């Protein structure tokens, strides 16, 4: 509910310009078409593969802080695949805590916050 | 007419009127550029002493090409069309690729050099018509810019408002034809009934 | 649709809660152009009423041709005419506004049942441009005039 | 829903039609134009 | 209609025929957008085939929304980006067609029978933009690719 | 309709009435894209009142054709060769339009009796263009093309 | 925004004044 809270007002914001990308303007209508086009493409899933709540929190928790908006719209299904296992890998630790809590907490937080920025940095390989 | 002539027309001038409705809004971008680099070229302009590719302008094209040959009885891309099959003779250069981005120093600078080798704004509604020549082609060029925007501006706001008035009626058209086919079919299945 | 069309004939009064309000903060959420009634008439609710009602009709319906004027073209080029019917109106969208003696639980705030007379003082000295001096938060979420006023003057103590 | 302009098959559809087969007419002799001087040179 | 509304039920694979693509000469009619099939999985028929007919899809869905603007704007206004996705979409929708051997009376030319692996990579060089150079008309009533691009010659010749 | 549908089979001559033609002030308003005759024929009629006819019914066609380009873009998107097609179009609607004798009471202006050679005649010069400089509301309700001049004559 | 200023500067005038 904190991340989707979030994701519900921008892909509102997203859909109101939405005409208007497909054929210049101010620096504040450029970050709505840039998060709304990136925060569609994690909309986009699998099929026969469930995620878990922990799972589904990281992935829009990345998208909607943006962490996405430098990188590029097409590799955005493929940063999710690579973002999702590193996590599950790597920080079960983290997870556990999201279960426990059922809330992001100030911890968990800037715990999510290293996590993604590193990651980030390092992408294409 | 049927209702699925209905359906496809009022899904046709539904997205006629979504298109036009935000051109409005891209042309008001445009403008509202326009204008404010306007502002310092009227210092530039006066102080020293044509349109664009882009259809759908209201009357920047018809204004022009009326008072261009009115000289002849004295005597962008699209002005070439309007003429040609009248005066294909007077014809010396010809540009393109006008009118979609806004004419800086630099591209206004490439018309000057080949040269060698408009509508006044008024207001949004209303409007009619070697380094000393590079002034008086920058000073038409962002004056016919800002007309042919406003121009585009009312011209998208009316076929939108246009759109909207047929689609309220094709609703209404629509809601009719929806009932009278409820209507209709259900008297076919109680006559049915009652033949048995 | 005979429903509804059916239901029509039988009603005296509508009233239309649109989320557009509610997105504004404004509760009730009450639509004040689309909500009508039959009995809105100088014969039958007297002429004062009919007149002051009129007033908060038209202003609110100039407000939104001029609000799309400012997304159109811009916050000036607006004569200073229509900014006072602009500035008058948001002011009267708020004032529209009420906390309920229902809601006192979950929101915290006191109810208020506003009479008739006051109802129809408050808005017409709106109009008349008696309260232009204070500002628009002064009226959001208040019963009476005499609160809006009092309201205003726990800012400036207490500024900033 | 996309694609509505062309299924309602009006004067704008019509239009729409001839203008795409005008426009790739155009670029349909550009293009033979420049299979000609590849063959060629 | 409940007649054929019901029978979509009972069908593993689909191939909707359509009047308007008819009408446009492409043959056989058959909807890319209105025709699917239990098998049509990554799992089951690969993902280079997967993702080849799915770009074929999304690409041609694309064309729709872009024919509504052009409706209104016109070819010549519209940006490089989406010139080359309409540019893209009409060769999909004529490398679709394919001369029948039942229907050689019909059409005039000799019939056709393209393999599977030849179908996927004539789509796909289309998509990655292999084939711009080309005009649609080389692409309209052929067998594989490798004939599109030999009836671009014939075409050249003559012009 | 049933009932008016299955009459079209027992008539020579065809005269269908619109209330939209009604609407916009012209009267009879008799639907010209829609009322139709057997003894209409160049064998019976002639080559001359047939080609003329028809003429008429084309352009009001081509003209029809375009309301949907008009209403949402306007006249200045369309080219010039459409602009004199909707202008003469306007002008032939009007040009059908009769002030009638019965009508005089309702109306008040006074009836016409157009004989057959001044009709074919009328629209003729209109079609050729012979009177493209003339405004439109000079050819609504009068009787031959001369009193649509003489009309146009009174204004100024 | 242009009177969610204003509103701040009738505030700072009834702050002078009141």
């Amino acid at each position: 509910k904190q991340v989707a809270g979030t994701m519900k007002l921008e892909l509102a914001q997203y859909r109101e310009v939405a005409a208007f990308a497909q054929f210049d303007l101010d620096a504040a209508t450029q970050q709505l078409l840039s998060r709304g086009v990136r925060l569609t493409e994690l909309l986009k899933q699998g099929q026969y593969s469930p995620m878990a709540i922990e799972e589904q929190v990281a992935v829009i928790y990345a998208g909607v802080r943006g962490y996405l908006d430098k990188l590029e719209p097409s590799k955005i299904t493929k940063f999710e695949n690579a973002f999702l296992s590193h996590v599950i890998s790597q920080h079960q630790a983290l997870l556990g805590k999201i279960r426990t809590d059922g809330k992001i907490s100030e911890e968990s937080d800037a715990k999510l916050k290293e996590i993604v920025t590193n990651f980030l940095a390092g992408f294409e390989a | 007419a049927t209702l699925k002539d209905i359906t496809r027309r009022l899904k046709s001038i539904k997205n006629i009127q979504k298109i036009t409705k935000s051109m409005k809004m891209v042309a008001a971008a445009k403008y509202a550029r326009a204008e404010r680099e306007l502002k310092p070229a009227r210092v530039y302009g006066v102080g020293s002493l044509v349109s664009s590719d882009r259809g759908l302008c209201g009357a920047i094209h018809s204004s022009v090409a009326k008072q261009m040959k009115s000289e002849a009885a004295n005597l962008g891309d699209k002005i070439r069309s309007i003429l040609h099959r009248t005066h294909s003779d007077q014809f010396l250069v010809t540009f393109k690729e006008v009118g979609r981005r806004p004419p800086t120093f630099g591209d206004a600078s490439v018309i000057a050099l080949e040269l060698l080798n408009f509508n006044r704004f008024r207001s949004v509604i209303s409007y009619k018509t070697e380094y000393s020549l590079a002034n008086i082609i920058y000073y038409s060029l962002k004056e016919s810019t800002t007309s042919e925007q406003s121009a585009r501006m009312t011209a998208m706001d009316n076929a939108s408002k246009n759109a909207s008035e047929m689609i309220d009626k094709l609703t209404l058209t629509f809601n009719r034809t929806r009932q009278a086919v409820i209507t209709k079919e259900l008297i076919e299945i109680i006559s049915g009934a009652a033949a048995l | 649709d005979p429903a509804p069309a059916t239901t029509f004939a039988h009603l005296d009064a509508t009233t239309v809660l649109s989320r557009a309000i509610a997105e504004l903060g404004i509760y009730p959420a009450v639509d004040p152009l689309d909500s009508t009634s039959r009995i809105m008439d100088p014969n039958i609710v007297g002429s004062e009423h009919y007149d002051v009602a009129r007033g908060v009709q038209k202003i609110l319906q100039d407000y939104k041709s001029l609000q799309d004027i400012i997304a159109i073209l811009g916050m000036d080029e607006l004569s200073e005419e229509d900014k006072l019917t602009v500035s008058r109106a948001r002011k009267i969208q708020r004032f529209l506004s009420q906390p309920f003696q229902v809601a006192e639980v979950f929101t915290g705030h006191l109810g208020k049942l506003v009479p008739l007379k006051e109802t129809i003082k408050g808005f017409q000295q709106i109009l008349a441009g008696e309260y232009d001096h204070l500002p628009e938060q002064a009226f959001y979420m208040v019963g009476p005039i005499e609160e809006a006023v009092a309201k205003a003057d726990k800012l400036a103590e207490e500024h900033s | 829903s996309a694609g509505a302009v062309r299924d309602a098959g009006g004067a704008f559809g019509k239009r729409e039609q001839a203008e795409e087969e005008r426009y790739f007419r155009a670029r349909a002799k550009e293009q033979l134009a420049a299979l000609k001087k590849h063959h060629e040179n």
